[PDB]
């Protein structure tokens, strides 16, 4: 069973997630996932097709969970794993005004999105941390944006270069 | 006791003041620059004259398409093939629309002036009105015309094809995914100033000339609102132009914005109007000149000079890759034909002269390649034939750009052929200029859209089809068609019968 | 040319007739209904459906979408144009919300240019009738001129409080909710300033400036927790449900519905103001307006959801507790205004049934959609404390 | 078919090709402005004046007609269809007058629809927002049931008196004027029994039959002397224009000034009713509406003819001494009423005060306008004397 | 506290009784007939419903003229 | 300045208002409205759309939804005298 919208794959997943009964281990699997699907830096491609619709059937079931295990201040001010999330967004936030350069900042804001992004983190504090990280990265890149021949930038990046046609 | 009372201006007099100061007054988005807090707006206006004013425009439309309109049967009496083009243009302009609700509620957030503020806001509400007035155009289509498949799911058969994904590209994440001040370049400063603006009329020739007086009569509607959307993007410029990152990062944001438009928009608009149409208004090629170089690249960009504004570095290029991009594109979009929502033709023998007398070498090309598909029997059901068995056959692979989902056949392009492929953390990517290849170089993670060879690698066609309802009433009948004649519509086990099964042409790279 | 140069495939003979041949015999589909595939809320379907439900292009992986794959285009970083890590609440489907008015973007300017040109009507025959004869001066001048004054900045700021749902909103029925909601405060603190301006021209020395009202907002007693609430309502919640629900089923709920209705509209006609009175009508009928919208989202849709009812309702009471100590600080800072009155003028009798009258109507509502378990008394108990 | 079997000359390629040959290479006339011969009364001449003067069929035997000879048809006797012997005023051209507000039939519906729409949804605001809560018991039950609604047949009767006017106007101008007075006369009647009708939706035991309120006016003190000046004024005057002056400048003017503003609105909101006021500042709006083409027709034309200025003032204030009398004595029997109201509710200083509003108004309004020398003291003494 | 209102037919149901018997309530005009005073209309309207009807043609009628005729 | 204005005159204009209002009525809303302009006004339209006319249809048509209304009253009228003696 192979479709855009319904198959195996999804199926499959679907049932590894109602098998996860306790807020901590659906919030490790969540971010387990992200580290392995989402994001130029996944560990791999093979889930490229269902990857988003599997994260969000996640994300539900992290919420469900967190929303049963938490009072009412916890769920406003602590991260899924018990974290206080105004500490690890000023930390976060710290250490991207610390950063030398654009590279060490992308790495920051992708991990950040990798590992706190909601259900993990509150959303209040997660798009606070959006707006504050996402304005130094920028202010980084495109400085002298042009500068850089693509023949270097190909090479800063990292890629491999397979194909040149002309 | 004379009879008094008090109109908007007399209101607006006031509105700068109703903002005030508090620690956490800033905006909720990233962004590079800083919005003067004293930047002021064109027009004065205030909630209740904004929906008069719009109240009357809506009377005098749909007073013509209930009436008037509907007694002509006005709905029918164009030509096939513009009925088919109004399916693509106004359900994509629709997003456009949709998305730029989305865009100005984002800069009306970044603005710190209540006024500048309220100039976003007046086009928040505009652009919920365009999203209405575009749905009613293929609502109107779909109840009175020749054909509504299409024109009654577009929202939904649009997903089927490749042509959708570069469209949201331009008018949907184009418009709200980015520094604010980016999206505003991408929706106001380029997107309407330099296309959306002439667009809108040239569509309206285009349609009269085709028979249609449906369009125009929204559409005219439409466009005496942009007025005050050019000025909000203006004012956007004038808002920052005093801020020191202004300097270092506006010239940047531009040129991306420029080529982001242009990239989708250069070909895709000449195909619709030269390919989708019976009766030709202009060619593609000087309508084109006249708006990205002379109207806007000239005269509308020099007057922002004063505020550190340049004319695009990539606008030399774009111009260089516009003749022919149009005539590269229609030969995808037809070869490609089941998986579009809309009908498509072939050239006929005027149209082929008209294009050979205004792109000299049009023939030896396109042409011949036309007349070879149509011996082939692309148009008949039981040939076993679709034109993409021609680009296998003849080793012509088509490419997706990762940036801007236009798809390209590099071997075979008249215009552009310069095909980058890379290979990144187990992941191969394709690019079709030097300008996306650095956007994707520099923004790996803001361009990771799977193309449509991606999601269908070893599915047969018929299968995606039927699963992404692209039938028509009858559950058999395509909605798409490679020709717009009432007989011999293919079905969904003509197409099956070819057993034409989707493959990534990248894996083919070691 | 009386006939001009522009040949019409519509009318002129040579291109109609090119037209009318290439025509098929009928349609080639007799499905003639846009948007057929719409489950319809109402027995039929309804124009409002058709032209608005999936306008928003959503991918399958934003509950209810009917596209595929990711955006084209990110923000820096990789955050989606849209997507579920904007707010906490979750759903089967974000298009299943349905305006019980229905209304798009004609109907809704329609009857909004209706009530401006009704407006107009009514101050020239009001100035021309001189009703201003009757109004008494100290109400007029203080009490109209500052305070229902500087409750325009309360409106305003709520009415900015919309602007991130407006970008954020993860369908088209909900970003058209949200915008018609947050339209219609801004247009009320524009009354509210409309009637400032009409009585400088209608009374000598009456000065239209936002200054005093300004003054009175920003530093002033009466209204410090209320800016203090609007504040933090505006520009400290990144969640577009969190902003929208606290708002309306909430501190618009509570706050705003005292001072429209139980203060300015209950006195203005005790001093001879049948001028505030007309402003405040159409307050309200938004105000009843939104709250149908607000009730079919946040309680038919989300509260009531299939599979995250509890979830929903549990996150939904959370807000209610956070933001229901903010608004009782609000109206508590607010029941100093009485005491300014001219002794006669109300009890606290009145005072205390006329909150009970807000907070039950809040409770029924509102709070009760939730199982939010508010205690009555000890809210208002709360609130007559800022008694002087 | 999908292309219909009828074929339009617009469209038809055939058709319009036979269309298109036989038009003039321009316009044979440049003169493109319909009714161009008409004198304006403003700078250029308007849609209003274009479309309705002159289409009266008037010979130039009644002052102002453009036409010639007798009627082709006429009454048994041989009574002209119109004629100057239909009212005492004469004229240099009955033409002459001007609508203010230059109202012709398309801007005088859409107007009066908004204001249908608008109070729809105001009713419906009112209701959701339990505003009925802070009304007083008496007083709806008791004084709008009853009194307000009883005036109502004073507005019907009113509205009637100018049926005559209808089919008397010597001109178009004055019938569309006059038409649109008496029609917004029936419309207050109709929206007196409305906001009974609604009551009686949202008050259990309350009464929407006009029994109640219609007793009363026949068979009552308070409406006695107003329900026979109202009989008189409609069926007793057989002129057109003295029923519409007389109506207008007199009786309404002073009465219904005083009985609408003075009683009903200037006390409904002391018992906690915005709902009447609400449909009162129609009827003043239509009040005010009508006066501005009143007094352009019986003061800037005909009080002030070239020719007659001194005959109609003559006329003018004949008249007004004839039914001054009468509608001292409707307010007089009306007084009476004060005296139902709950202890307390009003003084004789108050009384004094408004009576003295509607007076003078009437003066400056309408009385100086044709030298109708009036004594304030003496008329409002003379009503003033009906307090029981 | 339901929105509620009031629609022409539920005040036309009313109309018949706003006319009351006097002295002179008879015809100004000569006539030898003589209509029933307990004649009924067949629409129940009022002025304000009957505004609302002609102003939705008439938006249609200027709409059409002004726009697409035109054009 | 034309002889056919005066026969228009007669028919609809001292016809519909000089005489018995009952006479009147029958000129306006039993003959004239009933039996000719009812149908008129739509013949107008038909022969106006053959001739390339979209203005007048347009504005008729919208006047005829109005004689519905006006049938009625006329017929009204003869139901309001259809008991007095004098009708027979
Ligand atoms: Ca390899
Ligand atoms: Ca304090
Ligand atoms: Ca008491
Ligand atoms: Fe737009
Ligand atoms: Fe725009
Ligand atoms: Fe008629």
């Amino acid at each position: 069973k192979l479709g855009i919208h319904s198959n195996d794959t999804r199926d499959a997943w679907v049932n590894k997630i109602a098998q996860l009964n306790t807020l901590e281990k659906a919030a490790e699997m969540l971010k387990q996932f992200r580290m392995d699907h989402t994001t130029p830096f996944r560990n791999s491609y093979e889930l490229d097709n269902d990857y988003l619709w599997i994260e969000a059937k996640l994300e539900e079931k992290v919420a469900v969970l967190k929303a049963r295990a938490f009072n009412e201040v916890d769920f406003r001010h602590k991260t899924a794993f018990g974290e206080d999330a105004k500490s690890v967004l000023d930390g976060t936030v710290a250490k991207m005004n610390a950063a030398k350069d654009k590279w060490e900042a992308e790495k920051i804001h992708i991990g950040f999105r990798q590992a706190y992004k909601p259900p993990i983190m509150p959303v209040n504090y997660f798009l606070d941390g959006e707006r504050q990280l996402g304005t130094r990265l920028m202010e980084l890149r495109n400085l002298n944006y042009y500068d850089t021949p693509l023949e270097e930038l190909r090479k800063q990046r990292g890629v491999r270069v397979v194909h040149l046609q002309s | 006791r004379a009879p008094t009372s008090v109109n908007a201006q007399e209101v607006h007099r006031w509105l700068q003041s109703f903002n005030w100061d508090f620690k956490n007054n800033r905006t909720k988005y990233a962004t590079k620059y800083k919005m003067a807090n004293e930047t002021k707006e064109q027009f004065k206006l205030i909630a209740k004259e904004y929906a008069r004013m719009e109240a009357v425009k809506d009377e005098r439309q749909f007073g013509s398409l209930q009436d008037a309109l509907t007694r002509l049967n006005a709905g029918v009496r164009v030509h096939p093939k513009w009925n088919e083009t109004m399916k693509v243009v106004s359900n994509f302009l629709e997003v456009g629309e949709y998305n730029a609700i989305a865009a100005t509620g984002m800069l009306w957030d970044s603005a710190q002036a209540a006024e500048q503020k309220n100039g976003y806001l007046a086009q928040v509400l505009d652009e919920i009105r365009h999203t209405h007035q575009c749905a009613y155009v293929n609502y109107y289509f779909a109840k009175n015309g020749q054909d509504p498949a299409g024109h009654n799911d577009a929202r939904r058969t649009r997903t089927i094809g490749p042509l959708w994904k570069g469209m949201k590209r331009v008018f949907s994440d184009g418009f709200i995914s980015g520094d604010a001040v980016e999206c505003s370049l991408n929706l106001q400063l380029v997107g309407e100033a330099c296309f959306t603006n002439p667009l809108i009329v040239a569509v309206t020739e285009w349609a009269a000339a085709n028979g249609d007086e449906i369009t125009p009569t929204v559409f005219l509607s439409i466009e005496t609102d942009e007025l005050r959307h050019m000025a909000n993007g203006y004012q956007t410029v004038v808002s920052i132009a005093n801020d020191p990152a202004s300097a270092k990062y506006l010239n940047t944001d531009l040129n991306n914005a420029f080529w982001t438009q242009q990239k989708y928009f250069t070909p895709v608009l000449g195909m619709l109007f030269e390919y989708g149409s019976k009766f030709k208004v202009e060619p593609w090629v000087k309508t084109w000149d006249r708006w990205v170089y002379e109207d806007w690249g000239g005269i509308w960009i020099g007057r922002l000079g004063k505020y550190g504004v340049e004319s695009p570095r990539s606008l030399k290029d774009a111009k260089q890759d516009a003749y022919w991009a149009h005539h590269d594109l229609y030969l995808l979009a037809y070869a490609l034909w089941p998986t579009g929502f809309f009908r498509l033709a072939l050239p006929d023998q005027e149209e082929m002269e008209w294009f050979e007398a205004n792109y000299p070498g049009w023939y030896d090309h396109y042409g011949k390649i036309y007349e070879e598909w149509r011996a082939r029997g692309c148009e008949d059901p039981s040939s076993g034939f679709i034109p993409l068995m021609w680009f296998i056959e003849n080793n012509h692979p088509i490419y997706i750009d990762r940036v801007s989902q236009v798809p390209f056949c590099p071997s075979l392009a008249k215009g552009a052929s310069t095909l980058r492929v890379h290979e990144y953390n187990g992941e191969m990517h394709t690019f079709s200029d030097q300008w996306g290849e650095r956007m994707w170089l520099a923004e790996p993670e803001r361009y990771e859209c799977q193309n449509i060879f991606e999601q269908y690698e070893g599915r047969e066609l018929s299968e995606v089809i039927a699963e992404l309802h692209g039938l028509r009433s009858d559950g058999k009948t395509l909605i798409a068609q490679p020709h717009v004649r009432g007989d011999k519509l293919w079905t969904l086990d003509d197409i099956k019968r070819l057993n034409c099964v989707f493959k990534n042409p990248v894996k083919a790279f070691n | 040319s009386m006939l001009g140069e522009r040949r019409r495939g519509l009318t002129d003979p040579e291109m109609a007739a090119v037209i009318l041949k290439a025509l098929p015999e009928a349609p080639l589909d007799g499905n003639n209904k846009m948007g057929y595939f719409v489950t319809p809320r109402w027995k039929r379907l309804t124009e409002y459906e058709a032209l608005t439900v999936y306008a928003q292009p959503n991918a399958d992986w934003i509950a209810g979408g009917l596209d595929w794959g990711d955006w084209t285009q990110k923000f820096h970083g990789g955050r989606p144009s849209w997507g579920n890590e904007t707010t906490e609440l979750r759903t089967v489907d974000w298009f299943k919300h349905r305006d019980p008015l229905r209304r798009w973007h004609a109907p809704y300017v329609k009857d909004k240019a209706e009530e401006w040109r009704y407006t107009d009507r009514f101050l020239q025959g009001y100035s021309a009738d001189g009703q201003i004869r009757a109004m008494n001066p100290t109400w007029r001048d203080e009490f109209i001129n500052r305070y229902w004054g500087a409750f325009l900045f309360n409106e305003y700021g709520l009415f900015n409080a919309h602007s991130q749902g407006a970008r954020e909103a993860l369908s088209d029925v909900t970003r058209v909710s949200l915008a018609f909601w947050g339209f219609d405060k801004i247009d009320i603190a524009q009354m509210i300033q409309l009637e400032r301006g009409f009585l400088a021209k209608i009374v000598p020395g009456f000065d239209e400036s936002t200054a005093v009202p300004k003054a009175e907002w920003t530093n002033g007693e009466v209204y410090k927790s209320a800016r203090l609430a609007v504040e933090g309502l505006w520009q400290e919640v990144f969640d577009w449900n969190e902003s929208a629900f606290s708002v309306h089923a909430v501190y618009d709920a509570l706050f705003g519905q005292f001072v429209r209705r139980e203060f300015f509209q209950r006195l203005a006609p005790r001093f001879g103001d049948n001028l505030t009175p007309f402003f405040i009508n159409q307050a309200q009928t938004y105000f009843q307006i939104a709250k149908q919208g607000v009730q079919d989202l946040y309680y038919n849709c989300l509260g009531d959801d299939p599979e995250f009812s509890d979830y929903n309702r549990t996150v939904m009471r959370n807000w209610t507790g956070k933001w229901l100590e903010p608004t009782i600080a609000a109206l508590r800072d607010f029941m100093g205004l009485f005491a300014k009155l001219p002794a006669g003028t109300t009890d606290k009798e009145e005072i205390t049934a006329s909150l009970y009258r807000v907070v039950d109507d809040w409770i029924e509502d509102y709070a009760s959609r939730i199982d939010f378990k508010a205690d009555r008394d000890q809210i208002v108990k709360a609130v007559l404390a800022g008694l002087k």
